[PDB]
């Protein structure tokens, strides 16, 4: 049950051509279960539904992400392929 | 994201629902892209200028079915 | 087989809104973007697109267009 985000598949995403190409994949779990995965930028910030809450997600230049997360979750990141 | 265009993600009800949301959506003033996104292919993600995203829900619940906003970025 | 088609529409937002519309709500279609430095592009990818139909919707509820790619 672990998370390895090096066996996790790809998230299923799209790179919208009017915007930059973002760096990073994202991977959401609930008790280390994945629950959704999408593509998020490095260096910048977002606000995103973790079950039951609104919680504000920091991203590093090296994809890390950071936030209050509700009991059980989590949410993960990585660097993209060519980034 | 960064720049001057938002990202939006809803996840909507939809099971004909999946064209009328998307539809719903690309007709929207400011929209750039949508895209059928998520492990479930149920969360549409929206690419734009001036859309307001509390609208775009009330809309889509009013028109189409149940929706949720997932993520502002 | 995933497919990404590019047409180039007369827009003479109002043409555009209803261009993205039209593409959106066709079968098959995960995703559309409106493109170019006119913004007079449409790229739709998905599975099960019918390209000519496609076309022919445009021509007659929109305007002109034209097949730049199918891939």
């Amino acid at each position: 049950r672990a998370i390895d985000l090096s066996r996790e598949r790809d998230p299923n995403f799209f790179d919208h051509p009017g915007i930059p190409v973002p760096e990073c994949f994202w991977f959401m779990f609930k008790n280390n279960v994945r629950q959704d995965a999408g593509t998020c930028y490095s260096s910048w910030k977002m606000d995103m539904k973790v079950g039951p809450n609104w919680v504000h997600i920091k991203s590093d230049d090296n994809c890390n992400l950071s936030g209050d997360f509700p009991p059980g979750w989590i949410v993960l990141g990585k660097k993209r392929p060519g980034f | 994201g960064p720049g001057l265009k938002q990202k939006i993600v809803i996840k909507v009800a939809m099971e004909n629902c999946r064209s009328k949301a998307m539809a719903l959506v690309a007709s929207t003033g400011g929209v750039d892209s949508v895209a059928l996104v998520g492990d479930l292919r149920d969360k549409i993600e929206v690419v734009g200028y001036g859309i307001d995203p509390i609208k775009l829900i009330s809309a889509l619940r009013k028109k189409v079915g149940d929706a949720e906003l997932l993520q502002v970025s």
